[PDB]
């Protein structure tokens, strides 16, 4: 009982999306990123 | 009997020498950037399937 009973049910149909697994979606890898920081100025409005 | 001894050093020495060469053993493995196409594809996935490897 429970999802444990879902997740034992495999099926033909799954040779396509879970037989031989190349994705998971249960562990994020996050890239490092450029050191960055953003602010705002304001520019000089020439003119009237 | 001095002699002895010190002919047994003599030969025990060359034997030495030739012996010494056995014990450095370091494992060789280069490094090689990946092709650029693969490297971009490998950057863009999201999802890492395998969770690590040691090695």
């Amino acid at each position: 009982a429970g999802g444990l009973s879902q997740l034992v049910a495999y099926g033909a149909q799954d040779v396509y999306l879970t037989g031989n697994p190349q994705i998971t979606f249960f562990k994020t890898v996050y890239r490092r990123y450029t050191n960055f920081a953003i602010e705002s100025i304001q520019q000089t409005i020439n003119g009237s | 009997f001095t002699s002895f001894v010190l002919m047994l050093l003599f030969t025990g020495i060359i034997l030495i020498a030739t012996n010494e060469l056995t014990y450095n053993r370091p494992r060789e493995i280069q490094y090689r950037y990946l092709p650029r196409d693969l490297d971009s594809f490998i950057r863009t996935q999201e999802m890492p399937s395998a969770i690590f490897s040691s090695m």
